[PDB]
């Protein structure tokens, strides 16, 4: 009955400060309690902020006490959520997590506890680098990589902060034994993916296969053909 | 403040059968007017978490009936019957007592998969990889589990380790296996010398070790 | 907001026969113990009073109907209702119940009635909200589900509240608040009473001297009407909405003559309408 809408994805440096928001529709912004929950990549939940349905107060993290600060736009139903001075270990998705304030009808009172819907996220990212364009290599397959009950194709990306991509392998037309990884995240601050699809052995040889290298930030839409080796 | 805990850490069940997580506490969590908080999330791949068998025992609007909550006072336990695909993720179980909440220390489920045998490819670095100041070559191990396995680099016959970071694909819904990748990192002067490139492979449901790979070019 | 809401059902608008109901005081003279005879709007005895049905559950399972349409002004309306739980709030007369043309509306919001006049911009389905605010701690009850926008109003009226209840004795009791609204030559008057009850549904046969209560010096052309609900949000209890269960009896006034007998306090008692039969 509840909707929430994120904010879209935020890169950073630094350093900087960051706003993130959320748009709730269904319910009214002053009948919900908003507590905020990070993700950190890869590992558990964290809290932060939340709201007390008691003191009315907001609480803050201790982990984020006098570096967060949270308002709310009771007008276009958004609340916002100020995080400061971002450290290098501040990526993660943030998710909006809300229920209702109490429990009932107008006879009863319960101050109910707990999240219930959760708004979608949102991905920021601190880097103290900038960002960076493609480096495609074409993982061209082999003798024996091909001639099977099933191929292998790939293509290989190395050090590029170009955020997301897409890979597919082709314009929607392979869909067959792909398996894809979670990037990551070099020493150096850059990303690594290698995306290779095993692709059926019997239509190498009489049509070879693309990756569609996409870069919607950098806006490198590279599209390089890998002949078999 | 809480911090509680779980009790598999996994438990790739079986299909049609019941299951059971288990949480625990560090405190007493009935709050003040005797309701306890628990919730049990439920977290898909990719998504947010969406709501199971809040405070304690009860259920959740469009929750599909086959999940139960128990106990009480510190220990608490959620029991789904005769499960099924679409209930494949993680599951945590947050408090919601002593404002400074705290989440489970996490417990994925998934299939249970008999231990197969995994498969081995190999690719080497592509001809404008071979200029391109910094190659790679990668090992793609095809079916197995992150925990118990093992994956090991062969660069060219000579088992070198310590320079790799690692990337392990999700379950398949055809076969719920498991991808698994490594990323070997050396200088460009050290992976021109060689040709005869190989990626074996050790783990638990192999008999014996994999051991594909390629001829740096040929056909 | 606009949260359209109806469904369809309705079948025959359940009749009734009110006996002898809705005497209101048609002047503010002080009298005796005389008989009075007045040409004026009242109804007339023995009508067919409409007996619609708000919010209406069935014996089954839940199942909340919901139907109080617009229904025509006509010169005057008799309205009466039982309903112990304050769940009517008000009237919203007007012409067209849009912008274009003005619009009366009457909520009550029990610490303090008030009363507006604008170009007010109603849903098609009308009530009052309440929920819970999370500051002040306290249920509010917020109005915009009413209507979108109001400006213009050409009058704001602030007064106690007319629907006090009483009851403090579970039960027995029922409190049958009646109402008359009729309006002439610029002019608005309303007229009420509060009165114990204990038959089962309907109407009792006793007389009720329905005293004034206001008169608004509006101008307004009024020819169609509706009810104002209070619906509050239900919560963690498996659109989120519906308190209760009402009905409301609904009869319009015909220009007739009575012969009212006074007491000597002051007070009507049994009035003798000429035109019901021959012996009358
Ligand atoms: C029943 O209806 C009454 C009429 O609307 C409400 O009474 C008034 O509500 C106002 C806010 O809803 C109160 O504050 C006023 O707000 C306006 C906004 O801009 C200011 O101009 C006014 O100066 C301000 N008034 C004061 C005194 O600060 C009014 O005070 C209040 N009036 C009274 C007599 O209470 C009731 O709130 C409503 N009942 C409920 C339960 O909501
Ligand atoms: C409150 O009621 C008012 C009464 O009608 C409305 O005010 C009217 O707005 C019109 C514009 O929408 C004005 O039109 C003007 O008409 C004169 C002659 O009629 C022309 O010469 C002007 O060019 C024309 N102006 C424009 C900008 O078109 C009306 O004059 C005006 N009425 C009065 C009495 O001033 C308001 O619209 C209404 N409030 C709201 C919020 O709608
Ligand atoms: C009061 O408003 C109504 C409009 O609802 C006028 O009544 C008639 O309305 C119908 C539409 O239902 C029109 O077709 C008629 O032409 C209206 N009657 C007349 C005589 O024009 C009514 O006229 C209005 N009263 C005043 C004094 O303006
Ligand atoms: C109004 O009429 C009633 C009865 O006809 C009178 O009210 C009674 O007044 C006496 C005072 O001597 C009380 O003991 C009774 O209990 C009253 N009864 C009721 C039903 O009120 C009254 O005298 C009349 N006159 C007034 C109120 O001016
Ligand atoms: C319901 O209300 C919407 C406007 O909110 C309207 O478009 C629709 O036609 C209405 N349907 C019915 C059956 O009333
Ligand atoms: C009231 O009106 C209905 C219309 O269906 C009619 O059947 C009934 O006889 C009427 N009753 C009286 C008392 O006029
Ligand atoms: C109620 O809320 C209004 C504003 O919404 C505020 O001005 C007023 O002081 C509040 N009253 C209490 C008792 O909290």
């Amino acid at each position: 009955e509840v909707q929430l809408v994120e904010s879209g994805a935020e890169v950073k440096k630094p350093g900087a400060s960051v706003k993130v928001s959320c748009k709730v529709s269904g319910y009214t912004l002053t009948e919900l309690s908003m507590h905020w929950v990070r993700q950190a990549p890869g590992k558990g939940l964290e809290w932060m902020g939340g709201f007390d349905p008691e003191d009315g107060e907001t609480m803050y993290a201790q982990k984020f006490q006098g570096r967060v600060t949270m308002t709310e736009d009771t007008s276009t139903d958004t609340a916002y959520m100020e995080l400061s001075s971002l450290r290098s270990e501040d990526t993660a998705v943030y998710y909006c997590a809300t229920s209702t304030a109490v429990a009932g009808t107008p006879d009863l009172f319960d101050y109910y506890y707990g999240m219930d819907v959760w708004g979608q996220g949102t991905t920021v990212t601190v880097s103290s680098a900038s960002t960076k364009g493609p480096s495609v290599f074409p993982l061209a397959p082999s003798s024996k990589s091909t001639s099977g009950g099933t191929a292998a194709l790939g293509c290989l990306v190395k050090d590029y902060f170009p955020e997301p991509v897409t890979v597919s392998w082709n314009s929607g037309a392979l869909t067959s034994g792909v398996h894809t990884f979670p990037a990551v995240l070099q020493s150096s601050g850059l990303y690594s993916l290698s995306s290779v699809v095993t692709v059926p052995s019997s239509s190498l040889g009489t049509q070879t296969y693309i990756c569609n290298v996409n870069h919607k930030p950098s806006n490198t839409k590279v599209d390089k053909k890998v002949e078999p080796k | 403040e809480i911090v509680m805990t779980q009790s598999p850490l996994s438990s790739p069940v079986t299909l049609g059968q019941p299951a059971s997580i288990s949480c625990r506490s560090s405190q007493s969590l009935v709050h003040s007017d005797g309701n306890t908080y628990l919730s049990w999330l439920q977290q898909r791949p990719g998504q947010p978490p969406r709501l199971l068998i809040y405070k304690i025992s009860n259920r959740f609007s469009g929750v599909p009936d086959r999940f139960s909550g128990s106990g009480a006072g510190t220990d608490f336990t959620l029991k789904i019957s005769r499960v099924e695909a679409e209930d494949v993720g993680v599951y945590y179980c947050t408090q919601a007592t002593q404002f400074p909440y705290t989440f489970g220390q996490g417990t994925k489920v998934d299939i249970k998969r008999t231990v197969a045998a995994p498969s081995v490819f190999i690719f080497p670095p592509s001809d404008e990889q071979l200029k391109s100041g910094t190659a790679s070559v990668v090992c793609l191990l095809n079916n197995f589990y992150p925990r118990e396995a093992k994956v090991q680099w062969k660069v060219d016959n000579a088992l070198q380790s310590g320079n790799s970071q690692e990337s392990v694909t999700e379950q398949d819904s055809k076969d719920s296996t498991y991808s698994l990748s490594s990323t070997l990192t050396l200088s460009k002067a050290d992976y021109e010398k060689h040709k005869v490139y190989a990626c074996e492979v050790t783990h638990q449901g192999l008999s014996s070790p994999v051991t594909k790979s390629f001829n740096r070019g040929e056909c | 907001q606009c949260v359209n809401l109806t469904t369809r059902t309705q079948l025959p608008p359940a009749y009734t026969n009110s006996f002898t109901r809705g005497v209101y005081y048609p002047d503010k003279v002080f009298r005796s113990s005389v008989l009075h005879s007045t040409q004026d709007l009242f109804l007339p005895f023995f009508s067919n009073v409409t007996w619609f049905h708000a919010i209406h559950v069935s014996g089954t399972n839940g199942t909340k109907r919901f139907d109080n349409p617009v229904l025509p002004f006509n010169d005057g309306v008799y309205f009466a209702s039982t309903e112990k739980s304050n769940i009517i709030r008000g009237w919203i007369f007007g012409t067209t119940l849009d912008s274009k043309t003005q619009s009366l509306l009457i909520v009550n919001n029990a610490t303090n009635v008030v009363i507006k006049v604008c170009e007010f911009q109603f849903c098609n389905d009308p009530f009052l909200g309440v929920y819970y605010h999370k500051n002040n701690k306290s249920w509010m009850e917020s109005e915009f589900r009413v209507y979108s926008s109001a400006n213009n109003c050409t009058f704001e009226y602030v007064s106690q509240p007319f629907l006090m209840d009483l009851e403090g004795k579970q039960g027995n009791f029922k409190n049958l608040r009646e109402f008359v609204f009729k309006n002439i030559d610029g002019y608005f008057k309303i007229y009420s009473k509060h009165t114990p009850i204990n038959l089962v549904r309907d109407l009792p046969q006793g007389f009720s001297a329905l005293e004034p209560l206001v008169d608004l010096p509006i101008g307004i052309n009024i020819t169609r009407f509706q009810t104002l609900l209070a619906l509050h949000r239900s919560y963690l209890t498996p659109s989120g909405w519906t308190a209760g269960a009402a009905a409301y009896y609904v009869g319009y006034l015909q220009p007739r003559t009575f012969l009212l007998k006074y007491n000597e306090n002051g007070t009507i008692t049994d009035a003798v309408d000429c035109a019901l039969d021959p012996l009358s």
